[PDB]
């Protein structure tokens, strides 16, 4: 829902599905400095079951507590219960968090990739480049 | 471990 | 669509969405806009792909050792298409021999329109195998990736004269340039048509030789690629913005009124094109009821586009009766020239109103989009470029996929979707049974869509 | 801070050649265009043309466009104006000046156009006399 | 084409006096206005950039308005400083040139 | 950009050892970089080449100049070291770092002459 | 070590063809690639011929190598003011280089 109101209202809407209707959300700016993205995307508490989305540890302005939330998209942090799935191994995610993306393999975190090494789907122009043939392999 | 965010600004 | 399998890229090959679209209405109603015919070239991101030559040595005991082949047989194997029977680091033979004759390549026929293979044994021990592939550079050239996933840190425009303007990282005890170097047409034929290259560059891998004819960058790689042609192009002049929109394009471009230099290096590889393609759409279009206003002015929009530019204008009233065949008969063609500029103004306007109204329909679609390629990113990415493309869902990105026709008679439905190893769980889609091409071991995938052979864990549900 | 020098006062005789340099300071020389401008004494403003430090291009006015040649060091990063065949009424004062409008964008060469003189040189006087 | 403005001003420390440049359809119908200051012996000065814009080091007296194919500068409160010489300018498209005005001399 | 400087004295005794020593800037002595040499000049004569050193260590000297010249590298810091022994009047000479960068080329890329004076 | 013979000087007309000769032996200069370097007085040397008759990028086709047996040899055609200065000639004789004599030009 947050999507789909800020691309009809043109503006940044926090939203959350309630039924039949949605609820608008306030967000809190946190320190922005603090935002710690975890290595490790497997619940350690429950084999089999891994997280959707890195774990971030950040703390709230003018405050010390370490809170630990799960990293959403346009910088958001998601707390609450946590967004989990099944280990299907292999895995291969990348996951944009500021100017920044992050590779996690098998669910563990392998390395930084540059954002400008990833094209952009551009739909007025919409020319497509061909990837890497297979060789029945 | 972890690894560090960087800002934006919008 | 051919029955086939799509994997991915190695995920190499990322793409994603960005908010991208920007929208910004035009206020005046000024309705003095320039008509002209416009082509819209875009930045080339496509890497450039080239020909590679990979030869290696197969030691077999299963472990299949790859080992290189030392750089006399590589010049026997590209100059007689022929390989010597061993291999000594101390010494192997072919299975119960010693002769160490030369041997004549074959083709391998399991290989490809990819990684095209040749081989002295033809026994799909020690084995001789030479293939041709593509390899893969993304601007700066610096670096190239094989098709075989190979990195190699060498320009593929370095040509032993110019690293100062390219590129080497390799180690420089294992890479060789050979000035005209005579390579066969086709390893695979026992009499070929040998053929001379400039520049050929040699790299020995640990498991391997590498090797690819050099080129010239500004010769063979082009950084702008033609989008779109315009015939009916209208332009609105601002203070410091020319804006141009097309009736049958829902799209429209802003730039300064600041021109580029179309004598610059950059347009080298699209000027002439883009300058016969305006005259073409000229000749065809206009010679007879227009007139060309000014020269081809080149524009760079805000966008990253580079457009090139042909103002016209339409003849006088009375020059296109004429075609289509005192004072006083002056002041009326005259006020009827005014009259019919002023409608053709107004005309113009509401065209340039019209085609700015897509813009936030466009970009909403975008949103749209972006969220559903979540689902299904191949049938939305397919729908955007409007061909077969096969996409994987990785987080915030999508990974391009690449896809492998298999024998399209061998493809087995089975009849029975409830899965057998577990009672209480149903396949979503049903399996197949399928064999690749050249090949006879049976495969075991799941339909998917567009005669799409899904692989890996087969998507399951509750049997309702 | 951004800053034009130019040569002091030059006096000369009608047929002769003036060269007038334009020194450069707080900004890159060639990745601004340069104005060329002229002042007759107690007269206003009049445009001589327009130089481009990066490339060498340059556009004169008709009553200039045959008797001005242009020359740069970017070593110095130094322009220079060379006027020949002088008359009676080319003494006056000149200014060289920097436009907002740059020499090249960040992948191709840009043509010129105006976009205002914001830095304005120190002026050189050029007298002619018999 | 030419940009024509009044040849001289006149006022008092803490008048507003204004001055006026006028165009064609071409340079200052479609195009910014640049205002130039210059006090005698001394080099320009831009004073406005654009239509209204100005930089820093300039006073808030110096306010520049455009409306059609018309320029004006209005200098309030007339210092003693601001006797000088005005220049409108602008890019004629038809001629492809800058275009300065006659000038205006303020002389408060 | 092989930016190539050298670091010599200027004035020597004609005693002891003369130790020269030259850095490279805009890259880095690695495995990608050929051969890195001395070559003497003395005032209104020809060029002699003195030693050759590679990124690894491995040397090579002139046959008359191998007992009296040392030659080390310095991969940490990028550059590479000359010491000359037992030093004489006809050492007097200006001493030129050099360097094959492409693959093609010997001696491309030439430092800034240091002249020695024995 | 085995220095390659040079001619100490040579000389010509602006406008005239200037030969300088390079002898070595058939150990050092008939096998391994031959180079020539023209250096300026007071600075460094610059490479003119790379191989035996290859031009790096920007050397005038003015200068042209060659090689006939040991003798190697560079020409100048169209000699210039500009072109006053040492050439040598370099090459390698056993896993060791050596330049020649140098010939100073005179126009
Ligand atoms: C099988 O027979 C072939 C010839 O019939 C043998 O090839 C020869 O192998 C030697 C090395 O073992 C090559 O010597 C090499 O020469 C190059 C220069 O050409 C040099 O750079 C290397 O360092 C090395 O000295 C020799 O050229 C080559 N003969 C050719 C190319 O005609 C091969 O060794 C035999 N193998 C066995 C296991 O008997
Ligand atoms: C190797 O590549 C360089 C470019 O990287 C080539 O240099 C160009 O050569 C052409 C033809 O002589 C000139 O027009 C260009 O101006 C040169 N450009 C540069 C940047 O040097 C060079 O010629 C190539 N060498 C070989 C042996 O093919
Ligand atoms: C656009 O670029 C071209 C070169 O790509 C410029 O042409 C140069 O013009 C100067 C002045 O006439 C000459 O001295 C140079 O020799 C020209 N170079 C070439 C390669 O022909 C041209 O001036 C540029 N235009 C602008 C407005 O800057
Ligand atoms: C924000 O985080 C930074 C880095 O840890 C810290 O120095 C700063 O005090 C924090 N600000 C708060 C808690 O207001
Ligand atoms: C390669 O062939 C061309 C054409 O014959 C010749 O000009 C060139 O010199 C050859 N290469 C070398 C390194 O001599
Ligand atoms: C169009 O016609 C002109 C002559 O009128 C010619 O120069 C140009 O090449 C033509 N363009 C084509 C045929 O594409
Ligand atoms: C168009 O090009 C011609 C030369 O082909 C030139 O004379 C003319 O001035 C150019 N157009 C304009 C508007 O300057
Ligand atoms: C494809 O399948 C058909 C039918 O089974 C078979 O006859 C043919 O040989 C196969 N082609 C291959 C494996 O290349």
């Amino acid at each position: 829902p947050s999507a789909i109101l800020s691309a009809i209202y043109n503006k940044p809407i926090a939203a959350r599905f309630m039924g039949d209707v949605l609820g608008l959300a306030s967000c809190v700016t946190i320190n922005q400095t603090s935002v710690k993205v975890l290595r490790d995307m497997n619940v350690k508490e429950s084999p089999g079951r891994c997280y959707s989305r890195p774990v971030v540890i950040f703390n709230f302005a003018n405050s010390s507590y370490v809170q630990y939330g799960q990293l959403g998209e346009d910088n958001e942090i998601l707390l609450g219960n946590h967004r989990t799935e099944e280990c299907q191994l292999p895995s291969l995610k990348i996951f944009i968090a500021g100017n920044s993306a992050y590779e996690y393999v098998d669910y563990l975190f392998k390395r930084m990739i540059d954002l400008s090494s990833i094209s952009t789907v551009d739909s007025m122009i919409a020319l497509d480049c061909d990837p890497l043939c297979n060789t029945d392999f | 471990g972890d690894v560090v965010g960087v800002n934006t600004t919008k | 669509y051919p029955y086939r399998v799509c994997s991915m890229a190695q995920g190499l090959d990322l793409i994603r969405f960005e908010r991208n679209i920007v929208c910004t209405s035009m206020k005046p109603i000024n309705e003095d806009l320039d008509e002209g015919i416009m082509v819209v070239y875009k930045r080339n991101i496509c890497a450039h792909t080239f020909k590679v030559r990979v030869y290696q040595k197969v030691l077999t005991f299963s472990n299949t050792e790859y080992v290189a082949p030392p750089m006399w047989e590589i010049h026997h194997i590209n100059s007689h298409s022929q390989c010597y029977s061993s291999y000594s680091r101390f010494v192997a033979y072919h299975r119960d021999s010693y002769e160490n004759k030369t041997m004549q390549l074959m083709p391998d026929d399991y290989s490809n329109t990819c990684s095209t293979r040749y081989v002295t044994v033809k026994d799909q021990n020690l084995n001789c195998m030479v293939t041709i592939t593509t390899a893969r550079s993304k601007y700066p050239y610096h670096f190239f990736i094989t098709s075989t996933g190979d990195v190699v840190d060498i320009s593929p425009f370095y040509n032993g004269t110019n690293r100062n303007a390219s590129y080497f990282g390799e180690n420089a005890d294992k890479f060789f340039i050979f000035p005209n170097y005579t390579i066969v047409s086709d390893f695979g034929r026992p009499n070929s048509a040998l053929e001379t290259h400039r520049l050929v560059a040699f790299l020995e891998r640990a498991d391997s030789v590498i090797s690819w004819d050099i080129q010239d960058e500004k010769n063979v790689t082009c950084q702008l690629t033609f989008w779109e042609a315009s015939e009916r192009t209208i332009r609105s002049e601002a203070e410091d913005s020319y804006h141009f929109s097309s009736a049958k394009m829902t799209a429209t471009f802003l730039s300064k009124k600041q021109e580029v230099n179309m004598s610059d290096s950059a347009l080298d590889c699209v000027r002439d094109e883009a300058i016969n393609k305006l005259q073409q759409i000229f000749n065809t279009s206009y010679n007879q009821t227009y007139e060309k206003y000014g020269n081809v002015s080149v524009f760079e929009t805000t966008g990253g586009l580079v457009v090139f530019w042909q103002g016209i204008k339409q003849k006088s009233l009375v020059e296109l009766e004429r075609l289509a065949n005192e004072s006083v008969h002056n002041l009326v063609y005259a006020q009827l020239q005014f009259t019919y500029d002023t409608l053709r103004g107004y005309i113009n306007r509401a065209l340039a109103q019209i085609a700015e109204a897509w813009c936030v329909d466009q970009r909403r679609t975008l949103e749209v989009f972006k969220e559903l390629s979540k689902i299904n990113p191949s049938a939305i990415l397919s729908a955007i470029y409007n061909k077969p493309i096969a996409a994987r869902f990785m987080g915030d990105v999508l990974g391009l996929a690449s896809c492998v026709t298999i024998n399209q008679t061998s493809v087995k439905v089975l009849r029975d979707m409830n899965v057998k190893e577990s009672p209480g769980r149903c396949y979503s889609r049903p399996v197949v049974i399928f064999n690749f091409a050249n090949s006879s071991y049976v495969q075991y995938g799941q339909l998917g869509e567009d005669n799409e052979i899904l692989l890996g864990n087969h998507r399951t549900e509750e049997c309702q | 801070q951004v800053q034009l020098v130019q040569s002091g006062a030059e006096v000369k005789n009608p047929g002769a050649s003036v060269k007038v340099s334009c020194k450069a300071s707080g900004y890159t020389f060639t990745d601004y265009y340069i104005h060329w401008v002229r002042q007759a004494p107690g007269q206003g403003l009049e445009w001589m043309g327009w130089f481009n430090p990066n490339s060498g291009g340059t556009n004169f006015v008709q009553n200039f466009q045959g008797r001005v040649t242009m020359t740069r060091d970017t070593s110095i990063s130094t322009a220079y104006m060379e006027l020949s065949r002088l008359r009676s009424d080319d003494t006056a004062m000149y200014y060289c000046a920097k436009d907002s409008a740059k020499t090249a964008s960040a992948y191709y060469g840009l043509n010129f156009f105006y976009y205002g003189m914001d830095v304005w040189g120190q002026g050189t006087t050029v007298t002619v006399s018999s | 084409s030419v940009l024509s403005q009044p040849p001289s001003a006149s006022g008092t420390p803490g008048q507003r006096v204004t001055i006026s440049c006028s165009g064609s359809s071409s340079n200052i119908g479609k195009n910014y206005v640049y205002w130039y200051q210059q006090v005698p012996g001394t080099a320009p000065k831009l004073l406005m950039f654009k239509n209204n814009q100005r930089p820093s080091g300039v006073p808030d007296r110096f306010s520049g308005s455009k409306s059609g194919t018309s320029a004006s500068l209005a200098i309030s409160g007339l210092r003693s400083e601001d006797e000088a010489d005005y220049y409108c300018s602008a890019w004629d498209g038809s001629l492809s040139r800058p275009l300065f005005g006659g000038g205006t001399k303020v002389t408060v | 950009q092989l930016q190539l400087q050298e670091s010599g004295p200027g004035l020597v005794k004609p005693s002891e050892t003369l130790s020269l020593t030259c850095t490279v800037s805009g890259a880095s002595i690695d495995r990608s970089t050929y051969y890195w040499g001395w070559i003497r000049q003395p005032p209104g004569k020809g060029l002699e080449w003195i030693a050759n050193i590679y990124y690894n260590g491995r040397a090579v000297y002139s046959p008359s100049l191998k007992s009296r010249v040392t030659i080390s590298v310095d991969t940490s810091k990028n550059q590479f070291s000359l010491k000359v022994r037992s030093l004489t009047a006809a050492d007097t000479a200006v001493y030129y770092c050099a360097t094959r960068w492409n693959y093609f080329f010997d001696f491309d890329y030439w430092g800034r002459g240091t002249l020695v004076t024995v």
